[PDB]
């Protein structure tokens, strides 16, 4: 089974993934989410792909809560605050 | 028998895995019961170690080393050690030229095993250093039938440089010849290391001049005066390398050294190969692929100072970005990788120029094992006094990703700037970028 999955790079919060790709086989659908404090104060983003290795994590890099999710569903790739 | 042989000066000594260090059983050309009280397995492989050059007339302390790994890697094979240490201790030059009669030795002695016991040559692997390399080219060159594997560990350079095949190593000497170029420093001919490639595979671990660990850097170098001379020379360390990265190989079979083919070492210091396509690249000892290739390739790597030798080598490319522009020459840098399982910090870099509106590509190598990329922390360094006061004036571009692609794992990733533009300003605060995508290269 063929996924499709958001391509999307370094998005702020508030906008919706526009961008779908159909993945090339035995590849997952992927979202990194970092949230930390920056000079125009707090801000949270997100990233989304086709990626061939995927692990779940969330470590905290630098002062940056860095989230990584996984799913296996067509477009099913969303932040937790836009599904 | 024996009466066909006593003109042969070299002793073959029949190391076990218990006795090391010792010639304490030899192989007598022409007397099969000599291979028998030695306990030869005729089931299993062989590793003829071929020394080189010495003023002492000694085995180094290598020897047992070398032996001790091939045993530890393959504990069924028999490791034989070449004594030719009487022609080994004469004026270089001499040596040199017993070259052809040690080979010629080596030869009778495969070709005596063969006809003897009908044992395979296919199951022969001849490790030579320095002198010991040509002979054990010659060695090869003079069989029956070709011998399986030849291992070159930093061939001698002085009157070889420039040597036809059939007088020094080349690749027509076994079916796989590797070799291991380590300290090459010096003009043609005059490198105590072979400058040229002699092999299918020629290895120039940290561009093969000289190795991390052995050198007295140029700054150090500088300072001494007319006290200091070439001790890495004297002390044979960066040659003798080639022995370490060799058993290091063989003590850590799970996790190999990869090379990289390279058109020069220039370019691979600048990350432009790191590619596993069509065999542009390849283990580094004993784990090699056997891929003998139209013509000779040359392959870079770097290394640590010591064993484990293995480094990560990732290719940086930034675009600098700008509103004026600003050309400047022999900048600092600082980059911090932020992975999964560690992270190295304030790896430093410099660039010969940095330019607005134009894309840098550079090689980043460390010990640490970061995982899986998740953020990149990158400074650009000043020495003034004054670069703390936001009162200074200092140079700045906006950078918004930064594009990293991993040698071993052969994955491209996007680092992306956390607002709009990260802001790189000389002797400020980092530029902080976070991954926005992945890419496997297979
Ligand atoms: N391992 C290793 C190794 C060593 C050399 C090496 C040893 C000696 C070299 C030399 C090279 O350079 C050459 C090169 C070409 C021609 C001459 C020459 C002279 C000497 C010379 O007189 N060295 C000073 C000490 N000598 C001792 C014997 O008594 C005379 C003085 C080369 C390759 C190797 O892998
Ligand atoms: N004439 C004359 C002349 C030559 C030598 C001489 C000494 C050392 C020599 C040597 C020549 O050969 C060369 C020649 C060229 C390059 C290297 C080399 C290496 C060593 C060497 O053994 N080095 C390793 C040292 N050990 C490191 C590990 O720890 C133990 C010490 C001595 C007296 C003389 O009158
Ligand atoms: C010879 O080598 C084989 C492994 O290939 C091993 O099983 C056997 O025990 C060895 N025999 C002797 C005589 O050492
Ligand atoms: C660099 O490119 C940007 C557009 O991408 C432009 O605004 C800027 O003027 C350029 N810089 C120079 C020095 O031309
Ligand atoms: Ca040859």
């Amino acid at each position: 089974v063929l996924l499709r999955c958001y391509t999307c790079k370094s998005l702020p919060r508030d906008e919706r993934c526009d961008l779908t790709q159909d993945c090339s086989h035995g590849q997952t659908c992927t979202t990194l989410i970092a949230h930390g404090n920056t000079e125009s104060g707090l801000l949270t983003t997100h990233s989304t792909w086709c990626t061939d290795s995927c692990q779940p994590i969330t470590k905290t890099v630098e002062g940056t809560q860095v989230t990584m999710t996984c799913c296996q569903s067509s477009l099913c790739n969303v932040p937790p605050w836009q599904s | 028998q024996r009466r066909d042989f006593i003109d042969i000066e070299s002793k073959f000594a029949l190391r076990t895995p218990e006795d090391t260090a010792e010639d304490t059983c030899h192989l007598i050309p022409g007397v099969a019961e000599s291979v028998a009280t030695c306990h030869f397995n005729h089931s299993s492989k062989t590793f003829m170690v071929i020394h080189g050059w010495t003023v002492t007339g000694m085995y180094e302390s290598w020897v047992p080393k070398l032996v001790a790994a091939l045993y530890k890697r393959e504990p069924d094979s028999n490791v034989i050690v070449v004594d030719w240490l009487s022609r080994a201790q004469e004026h270089y030059p001499v040596s040199a030229g017993y070259t052809k009669l040690v080979g010629q030795d080596v030869a009778r002695f495969i070709n005596w095993m063969e006809e003897e016991f009908n044992y395979p040559l296919d199951n022969v692997h001849l490790l030579g250093y320095s002198l010991g390399a040509h002979a054990a080219g010659i060695a090869g060159s003079l069989t029956n039938k070709k011998v399986n594997r030849i291992t070159g560990l930093d061939p001698a350079g002085p009157n070889f440089e420039y040597a036809e095949a059939p007088s020094r190593l080349s690749p027509d000497d076994a079916d796989f010849v590797d070799v291991l170029h380590t300290f090459t420093r010096g003009s043609p001919g005059r490198s105590i290391g072979i400058q040229k490639p002699v092999g299918h595979v020629d290895i120039y671990p940290n561009g093969g001049t000289f190795q991390p660990g052995c050198n007295i850097g140029e700054a150090i170098r500088v300072i001494a005066e007319r006290g200091l001379g070439d001790v890495d020379q004297l002390v044979k360390c960066s040659h003798e390398r080639s022995i370490h990265l060799f058993i290091d190989s063989l003590l850590n079979e799970e996790n190999p050294s990869k090379a990289y083919r390279c058109s020069s070492k220039e370019a691979f210091e600048k990350g432009l190969c790191l590619s596993c396509r069509k065999n542009r690249c390849n283990n580094l000892g004993y784990e090699i692929n056997k891929v003998r290739a139209k013509r000779s390739s040359k392959m870079y790597l770097k290394t640590r100072s010591q064993m484990p030798y293995k480094v990560f080598h990732y290719q940086v490319k930034i675009h600098f970005s700008g509103t004026e522009s600003e050309t400047h020459t022999n900048q600092a840098f600082e980059i911090s990788l932020y992975g999964t399982v560690a992270e190295s910090e304030n790896i430093p870099f410099t660039l010969p120029e940095v330019s607005t509106n134009k894309t840098y590509s550079f090689l980043i190598y460390t010990e640490v094992d970061i995982g899986e990329l998740l953020m990149l922390k990158l400074k650009w360094k000043s020495d003034s006094y004054f670069s703390w006061s936001d009162w200074w004036s200092s140079p700045g571009f906006a950078i918004q990703k930064i594009r990293v692609k991993a040698g071993e794992t052969q994955k491209k990733v996007i680092f992306c700037s956390r607002e709009k533009v990260s802001h790189l300003q000389k002797g400020k605060a980092p530029a902080v970028f976070v991954k926005c995508h992945d890419k496997s290269l297979n």
